[PDB]
């Protein structure tokens, strides 16, 4: 794996966003309005899901 | 000498004229530059900006 | 440059920049996609990492 | 830095990258005044002798 690195970067395609990442770019006080779509998952604080 | 059409109007080197040295301005005159459209209007008021 | 090879694996350590000056595929990559040139993390790792 | 969104601004709506939509010193529309080296990439403009 360690030399695999330019094999894996020849795909010219994008990958989706994690889902804590697109979790993460809110806004302190916009976090809880209903257009936070990732709202459904914060399910828990000990444990992500 | 067509201005309505040119891309940064006069505005900016009115503010030019009284524009104080310090490096703030220089940043200033680059928040200037902000666009206006749907998806600029969108962005920035996601950051609250 | 010529006896180098990079490898970004942590969730820092993955400077775009570096990666993609050692390695002409991942300048590709980057120039293929601007906005992944981001040092803030995000940049996607290979599937591996 | 201070230009962009470092936070908000990753994502595609077009071959473009987001950051461009959100300021013009991203976007590649914008030539400076004084050029000394073509850029990489003109889809969208077309220059004239």
């Amino acid at each position: 794996a360690a030399r695999r690195i330019p094999h894996f970067y020849r795909v010219r395609r994008e990958v989706p966003r994690t889902v804590n990442e697109m979790k993460q770019d809110f806004v302190v006080t916009d976090f809880y309005k209903v257009g936070n779509i990732t709202l459904y998952t914060e399910l828990h604080p000990f444990f992500d899901f | 000498a067509h201005e309505y059409h040119n891309w940064l109007r006069s505005p900016f080197s009115r503010y030019s004229a009284t524009c104080p040295n310090v490096l703030h301005s220089v940043m200033t005159l680059a928040a200037m530059l902000y666009k206006i459209s749907p998806v600029s209007l969108v962005l920035q008021t996601k950051a609250h900006i | 440059i010529e006896y180098s090879l990079p490898v970004p694996f942590h969730r820092f350590y993955s400077n775009p920049t570096i990666c993609a000056a050692l390695s002409d595929d991942i300048k590709r990559y980057v120039t293929e996609f601007p906005h992944y040139h981001r040092h803030d993390g995000g940049f996607p790792l290979p599937t591996a990492f | 830095r201070i230009s962009a969104l470092p936070g908000l601004n990753n994502g595609q709506l077009a071959e473009e990258p987001l950051s461009a939509y959100v300021n013009a010193l991203h976007d590649h529309r914008l030539w400076p005044p004084f050029v000394t080296h073509l850029p990489r990439n003109m889809e969208g403009v077309q220059v004239v002798a």
